[PDB]
């Protein structure tokens, strides 16, 4: 079977296929350290172990259950590790990535997920561990532009707001700010709003233009939902065969008929 | 040009409306507002009465107004304010609304009128009546009429407590005391008269309105049984009848029981409440309180003005205040009545209908559904990506959201005159708006969105059901925000499309076509504006009973 | 048979239990596993003679940290618990050869009280049990100690809590799966009203008999409140048959496909299967290649997509042992299929419905909890008609403890009063052997 | 000399008290009263108010002061007033004692404590919940902690509002914030402190009052869900978490289920309502949240101010509004707290009991029920009998049943430290006093008197409770006035006499030990004296955002 | 139509309501498959049948 993630015949429905698709590699555009990535996090010092909250999995003594067993467990489930969060503003002036298309692109691509999708914010729960493996690939590939990408695990207000001055996202907390010298979007703030005390250079905003290209939003001025009719049609198809389903009464005839029959 | 655009240039005065950038972290916070600084500075003065217990302060948590603080107009007026100006506790006209309701209950005289005379011997008249309706008068709002040694309600508190009576038939309401005459030919267009008293026939009802003060002390299942209770009354002194006998036990069953037509009915143990509080108060009820169908030949007007109303009563009160609590849900209520947004979009979807099907032009099919809701979704949607003030307004997405299925949903009803085909629509834009921003509302906002399209037109125990008839206990709408107060829309919208006098029930649409009500219910807007510029007088207050 | 379809029945380790079943011989309506196990949910008391004792000690009678000082009454009644259990025994039956059946718990802490069926037969609702059961231990405790007049009422309120004050046995030391139809939020929930924490602690935390278990409840529930009647039966009983009963292995080779899998693999996997099976088929092509689907059979279909959806379940949170992804997974699961496809999800977005909500209501502060107190009477998950829940009891199966409201701190008297009852605990075989008995019938 | 000999002769002023004769018909009607003659003006000046519908009107039926009107004094105070002043619509004291108990919820925080260190690894220290009682302290009232954009509740409208913390663990009481603590060592003598402590334990509550103008506007099943919204706020917010995750439902599941005490439970669906509202207050909870307990060791007393605010609580709002509505049950329940009648009945009781058992001196038996109820109801019909002033002060035979029996079922209570020995003696009283004066209370009076016997020690399935759990839902009580305020203070009685720190419950007990409380928990009979003379001042009034 | 719902169906339910549910399934379904309803007025037999439920 060849999986086709999504309909539609824009560049839209492509790149939301793209990020669905585990054999695309996303596009590394920026370097973040081991060290800065934990600090962002803001849940633990880096080169202090992980905390667990429940003793390594060997440790315990669980019944036979086969099903059970035949699910591999990730890393820091095995060892026990306490589960952490980090949790994602994305602009809807063409944020690299977006909230469903997130979710979705998660569910797809990663194991032993914990995702909640929101208007306004978009969060990952996972084992410590694995949040941090996780997390590197999300802040330093495509799907981030410092710009329109916003870290924040509280006071996510801006995803609908107009850019700022600088072309960065609004953030009442200011987790970020510019640094005019270089043109970089610096975190002087962990993501629920403790400053740091070395702050974190996230590098570069992407274009506007680029943003156009990658993003996985439809927008009027430049990719319109309304351009995409696949897309609608399929929408369409979903809830026509829902509403004929949950009236029943045609989709089962042939089982109504077995119930009338003798 | 759009409906939305005056609103949006004064609040964004002297801002190019197309540019995606601005300033922002400029404005002083908080101190930006002059309703904040009010705040602040009362919450100083409160120090003393409290002792010391810490209270309001600004500089706990969030510093607001990082972003310019919006001003809101309410829509179809010339008021605008502050966001905290229309939060159910700073509005007296949002908490008389709901009171208005809550302490209104109708009961059927017919019944009474049928004891009387062929278990008591007593003869009914238009005299006899008139006789009685004066004595409720005296003993609804606490006056004694039987025993001796009463005490009694100081009517200075409860002015607002009345009864009122109306009737089908035309020559008995041609000799009863117009003082207390609800009158049907006077208040409604002939057209709807006659609808109104095709259903009604010759019948006689009460409308007994229990005082404010009262259902502010207790709640709304106090209501039919304070009715009921001077009903009682009422019958034993204008009548002459032994006061305690058998006869008048069948007078407090038809008051309580048979003949009582409640406004809202009983929540299950989860979410306990008594009769007449918003959660029983279904659609198409909500639909018939409001009067602006009586007043208003414009469908898209007659939606929209009862959106307002029930965004108050299912989203700020209901749900952000009985079902949850705090700082509640002030702006996933306004998004529906204020800036003239939702208009844009509905008058848009009407004008689509109009042109392509006539309003009430065709029957339900999914071919017509799909066709509006679509059509009426791309563009509500192209709006928010049109104007970049706009999305700063609707800033949250279940705002967006509903607004948008909203006129979806209601375009759809002005097509088919199918209240249920106008939910489908309204389900089919919530899917489609998701996948068009990769978004929609809140965590749990599309709970009833996903289930929505096979439990609409669904037949099944507790899935299918007439969307009149649907309310704030429907299963999947009994937890969230969004929904309800546009689900009345949608329930009023093919009654609106028809000329229709009622949606649901001829009985309350009549009720409440009644000016010594003191919320217009002609138009929830205004007098919701009013109450926001601290204009509206509500009834109840205890000036008369405390120190100065 | 009215219907045509026939199943294989495989158990929780994967192997063949019965082959060649007719799809009927899982129906509530004809299986006789089903029967006894719904007679047994609604007849069996869980009483707890140490709380009673406790309670009556500190005068603590109502719960919630109410004492009413000077009532105190010393009694020892779990070193008495065989007596008592005897006297229980005398009151509840309605013949030495019924089928009442009294049970000591934990060393007589605690008792498990099973009514006969004959007084189940006249009575209108289950309440009556904990009704019976009540004024037995009640009258056995006066009687055994001979307690004074004046004390008597302090015991009578240790063993049902503040009813009638209450509408129900509020602060109660006995307790019945079902809780009273007083708190029921549709009409005929009865059985949707047991706490996912529960039905694992019954099952002993094993994965497929946890879902199993939840599954017979909610499907025979469907049956109950009239939703599987006529066009929708069939639906429901495939619905049962392999979602909740692993018909032909798909459920456990769903999983073991994709043990190293996501919730993505696990629905290419699913609509592969569905595909070869002639479920589904494509319907039209788009422009841009995609294939639009169609269901060939609707409530077959259904039931495949349910069946990848509790293997979804199973494999993202097993993969994390963290039960709290499970609503993201059932919600996603669906998100997925349908786009994936543009076939309807499973229960027709009721399922994925449900676990929007019940991802708001566990990760926020407006109500909910944690997943293993949700059951089919809880306002948040009610709304998909079976097809949601038994994800709910898989997921707390394979937590490893990461809960506050484990399953241990809720349910853990619970289990050991149920799980002696062999249809509680191992529900598959013994369904299957009910099939087996029955087949040839239909 | 008898307790009521006081305010008999200045009601009676210039009457021969012994006389069984008297002159009527000579007053003036409705004119002799002051209170009367100022509602008629008020009624007046209300027409055009009203657009003419008819009002409050003396002529209308019954002509009432055919006979002397009667002042009423509270009981152990100097007020004086037309029993009108008592009425609950009239009196804001009666009001606000009704909101603050509605309003007022107890969360245990333990738990929540619990599970920001296990799951959160957040370590709780005085310093963090001294920062988090500040938080929630801006948060209940209606204040922005996390959100950008959030609009408020005016602060000048919920100066009630306001959120306390008390604790068992006296090391941690040292190190928290005087301003928002409770100290049980400050506000209860040593030994009840210690008896609180010792069913407490080590653990920590916080007591949530919600603004009266939300219980007001809407009801006691906000209130519960209120305080868990603004408690999960102020977690998140004082605790940095992410504002959303998993661990957030364990709070809110703690807040709203698990480690939550409410005031009252919920009704039946016939009689629906949410949880704390009147209906649902146990009669030992109602004892507990009464303070006079904590200030006086006079058993009598403190059961007779119990009675006092239970009448006030049960008969006039529940019974007299709830339940029923119009003039009402003011003097069904005043008879069982003014002019000291009940006091004098009470005091007799309580000596006969010391004098021959001694206070807590007998275990109960039959025997000892039947001496104690029949001394006692005898000595109270011979006071009905020997002075006609009295007789016609309590001129319904309700009043005097609920009176006589309250003072034997206490009187038994006293002696026994058993609350259903209580009970079984009030039964007793009642069908004595039957017996001797071939009458007793209204039609249905006896409802509850009959079966009363049998059901007081009763084991069966709901006949069988022990008393201090019964209220106004038990089955037999649900209905009829003049026994739910008595009941109320039998439950009070045996704890009185045993100098119990409470009746059934700790927490209430502690939550109501505070005087930021609008209403005087700890004298009842003051705080309604203060209501009749208009001097107390209620919370929760809209003058600040309504028009002049 | 006086319909006694089977005791089969009676002893796999909780309570008594399965008896009314089921009958009112049965009638709903009946009435549509034997006059052919059209999918957007068969909601209102539902209403016709069993009242305001689930709102009520
Ligand atoms: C803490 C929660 C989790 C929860 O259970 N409810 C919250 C908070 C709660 C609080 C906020 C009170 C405060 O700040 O002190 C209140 C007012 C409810 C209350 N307790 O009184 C509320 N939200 Ni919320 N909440 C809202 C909304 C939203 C939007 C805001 C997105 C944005 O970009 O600003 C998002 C959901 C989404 O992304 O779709 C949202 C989430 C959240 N909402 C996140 C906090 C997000 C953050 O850290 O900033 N709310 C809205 O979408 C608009 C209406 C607005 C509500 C207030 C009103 O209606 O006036 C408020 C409704
Ligand atoms: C009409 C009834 C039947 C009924 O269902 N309730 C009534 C009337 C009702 C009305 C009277 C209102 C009015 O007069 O306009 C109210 C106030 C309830 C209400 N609707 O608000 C009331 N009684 Ni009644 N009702 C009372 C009482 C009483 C006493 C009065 C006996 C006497 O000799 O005066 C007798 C019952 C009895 O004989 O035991 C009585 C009966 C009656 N009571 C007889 C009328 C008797 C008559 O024709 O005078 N009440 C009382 O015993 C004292 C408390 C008093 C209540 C008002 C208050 O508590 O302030 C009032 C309680
Ligand atoms: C789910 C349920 O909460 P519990 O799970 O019972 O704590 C329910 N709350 C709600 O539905 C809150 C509704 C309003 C707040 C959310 C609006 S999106 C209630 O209080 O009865
Ligand atoms: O963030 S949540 O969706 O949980 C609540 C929004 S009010
Ligand atoms: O006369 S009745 O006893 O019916 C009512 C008295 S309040
Ligand atoms: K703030
Ligand atoms: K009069
Ligand atoms: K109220």
């Amino acid at each position: 079977y060849k999986a086709q993630y999504t309909p539609g015949e824009t560049q839209i429905a492509e790149n939301r296929r793209k990020h669905m698709d585990p054999d695309y590699e996303f596009r590394k555009l920026r370097e973040v350290s081991d060290e800065d990535l934990v600090k962002v996090l803001g849940h633990r010092n880096p080169g202090e172990s992980y905390k667990s909250v429940h003793p390594p999995l060997d440790e315990m003594d669980f019944e036979e259950d086969i099903v059970r067993d035949m699910v591999e467990p990730i890393q820091g489930a095995k060892e026990g590790v306490r589960v952490r969060y980090i949790q994602f503003a994305d602009s809807m002036y063409n944020a690299p990535a977006q909230p469903y298309d997130r979710a979705r692109t998660y569910m797809w691509r990663y194991r032993g997920v914990d995702t909640g999708t929101l208007s306004g914010r978009q969060v990952i729960e996972m084992r410590e561990l694995d949040l941090e493996g996780v997390s590197k690939e999300l802040v330093e590939t495509e799907l981030f532009d410092p710009a329109t990408t916003g870290i924040r695990g509280a006071t996510v207000h801006g995803h609908s707001l107009r850019l700022d001055e600088n072309g960065l996202m609004f953030d009442a907390l200011q987790r970020y700010v510019f640094d005019e010298e270089k043109g970089h979007v610096v975190y002087v703030k962990d993501q629920v709003g403790r400053p740091l005390d070395e702050p974190v250079d996230m590098g570069q905003p992407l274009g506007e233009d680029e943003l156009k290209k990658i993003t996985t939003i439809y927008r009027k001025d430049n990719i319109a939902m309304r351009d995409d009719k696949e897309a609608i049609e399929v929408v369409e198809n979903i809830h026509t065969g829902r509403t004929l389903g949950g009236f029943g009464m045609d989709v089962f005839k042939d089982d109504l008929r077995k119930r009338l029959g003798d | 040009k759009k409906l939305f655009l005056k609103a949006l240039k004064k609040k964004f005065e002297g801002e190019d409306p197309d540019e995606k950038y601005t300033n922002f972290y400029c404005f002083g916070g908080w101190e930006q507002s002059a309703r904040k600084k009010e705040f602040t500075e009362y919450a100083k003065k409160a120090a003393e009465k409290r002792g010391g217990i810490p209270f309001y302060n600004p500089d706990i948590g969030v510093p607001l107004g990082q972003r310019k603080l919006m001003a809101y107009r309410v829509s179809g007026t010339d008021a605008y304010v502050e966001g905290d100006d229309l939060h159910f506790v700073n509005n007296a006209a949002i908490q008389q609304m709901v009171d208005d309701i809550k302490r209104t209950v109708i009961v059927g005289m017919d019944t009474a009128h049928a004891v009387l005379e062929k278990r008591l011997g007593v003869e009914v008249t238009p005299e006899t009546i008139n006789e009685y309706m004066e004595a409720i008068n005296h003993a609804l709002p606490g006056g004694a009429v039987v025993q001796e040694h009463m005490v009694e309600v100081h009517p200075g508190l409860v002015e607002d407590c009345y009864a009122k009576i109306f009737t089908g038939d035309d020559n008995l309401a041609d000799e009863l005391d117009k003082r207390i005459l609800i009158d049907i030919n006077k208040e409604f267009p002939e057209e709807q008269a006659e609808q109104l008293k095709s259903y009604i026939g010759n019948r006689t009802y009460q409308v007994n309105r229990v005082p404010t003060i009262v259902v502010r002390t207790c709640d709304g299942g106090t209501v039919s049984r304070w009715s009921a209770m001077q009903i009682g009354m009422s019958f034993i002194s204008a009548y002459k009848l032994c006061a305690g006998e058998a006869a008048i036990a069948d007078f407090s069953y038809a008051a309580k029981h048979a003949d009582v037509i409640e406004m809202g009915t009983i929540m299950p143990a989860r979410r306990a409440r008594g009769p007449n509080e918003p959660g029983g108060v279904a659609f198409g009820t909500f639909a018939d309180i409001v009067q602006t169908s009586r007043v208003s030949d414009d469908p898209a007007n007659v939606s929209l003005e009862v959106i307002a109303g029930a965004a108050a009563l299912y989203d700020q009160v209901w749900l952000g205040s009985y079902m949850s609590g705090g700082v509640g849900f002030t702006q996933y209520a306004t998004a529906a009545y204020t800036d003239d947004i939702l208009d844009d979009f509905v008058y848009y979807g009407m004008e689509y209908v109009d042109d392509k099907y006539g309003i009430c032009g065709t029957k339900p099919t999914m071919d017509v559904v799909r066709d509006i809701s679509t059509e009426v979704t791309l563009y509500s949607l192209e709006q928010y990506e049109e104007y970049p003030t706009l999305l700063e307004d609707h800033f949250g997405g279940s705002q967006r959201a509903a607004v948008a299925a909203a006129a979806a949903g209601c375009s759809t009803a002005f097509a088919t005159g199918n209240s249920n085909a106008g939910i489908n629509g309204w389900y089919l834009s919530q899917i489609l708006h998701k996948e068009a921003h990769s978004r929609l509302g809140f965590y749990g906002y599309d709970l009833q969105d996903q289930c929505g399209a096979s439990n609409s037109l669904s037949i099944r125990s507790d899935e299918g059901l007439i969307h009149e008839l649907r309310g704030p206990n429907y299963p999947n709408y009994a937890m969230n925000v969004g929904h309800q107060p546009e689900y009345a829309g949608i329930a009023q919208a093919p009654h609106a499309a028809r000329g229709d006098a009622f949606c649901t029930n001829p009985l309350i649409k009549v009720a409440f076509a009644d000016k010594d009500l003191a919320f217009d219910f002609t138009s929830p807007r205004k007098s919701i504006a009013a109450g926001a510029l601290r204009e509206f007088m509500p009834e109840g207050e205890r000036d008369l009973i405390i120190p100065a | 048979p009215m219907y045509e379809d026939r199943i294989d029945l495989y158990g929780a380790d994967g192997k063949l239990l019965e082959e060649d079943v007719p799809l009927e011989a899982i129906s509530p309506l004809k299986n006789p596993t089903i029967a006894n196990l719904v007679s047994d949910v609604k007849r069996s008391v869980a009483v707890n003679l140490a709380g009673i004792e406790g309670s009556l000690r500190k005068a603590a009678l109502g719960g919630k940290s109410n004492f009413i000082p000077g009532r105190e009454v010393e009694l020892p009644i779990v070193e008495n618990a065989e007596a008592i259990a005897e006297k229980v025994k005398k009151l509840v039956q309605t013949s030495e050869d019924d089928d009442t059946n009294i049970r000591l718990i934990n060393n007589g802490q605690q008792i498990l009280v099973q009514v006969p069926t004959t007084r189940m037969g006249v009575a209108a609702d289950y309440t009556v049990s904990a009704l019976v059961t009540g004024a037995a231990v009640v009258q056995a405790i006066i009687d055994e100690f001979d307690v004074d007049m004046f004390d008597a009422n302090a015991v009578k309120t240790a063993v049902m809590g503040r009813y009638p004050q209450t509408v129900d046995f509020t602060g109660a030391n006995l307790s019945t799966l079902l809780g009273p139809p007083v708190l029921l939020e549709g009409l005929g929930y009865g059985l949707r009203n047991i706490m996912a924490n529960h039905v694992v602690a019954i099952t002993r935390k094993n994965t497929l008999n946890a879902s199993a278990l939840s599954s017979i409840l909610e499907q025979t529930a469907m049956f109950e409140t009239g939703d599987a009647v006529g066009a929708f039966e069939r639906m429901h009983l495939l619905g049962l048959a392999y979602q909740g009963l692993n018909a032909n292995n798909l459920l456990f080779d769903l999983v073991k496909e994709n043990g190293k899998g996501t919730v993505g693999t696990v629905i290419a996997s699913l609509v592969e299967r569905a595909v070869e099976d002639g479920v589904v088929k494509v319907a039209r092509e788009m422009n841009s290649g995609y294939k639009v689907y169609e269901p060939a059979d609707w409530a077959l279909w259904n039931a495949y997509a349910a069946t990848g959806l509790l293997a979804a379940t199973i494999v993202n949170v097993g993969a994390a042992r963290a039960a709290q992804g499970v609503a993201s997974t059932v919600l996603y699961y669906n998100d997925i299929l349908e786009y994936e496809t543009g076939l309807p999800g499973v229960d027709f977005g009721r399922a994925m419905g449900t676990a929007v909500g019940f991802s708001f209501f566990s990760h926020s502060i407006y109500g909910g909890g944690g997943p293993g107190i949700f059951h089919g009477n809880h306002v948040v998950t009610r709304h998909s008609k079976g097809f949601a829940l038994p994800c709910v009891a898989a997921a707390m199966c394979l937590d490893a403890g990461t809960q506050m409201f484990s399953v241990e701190k809720t349910s853990g008297l619970i289990g050991s009063v149920y799980s002696e009852i062999d249809y509680f605990r191992e529900p598959i075989v013994n369904v299957a052997k009910g099939a087996a008995e029955v087949k040839d019938q239909l």
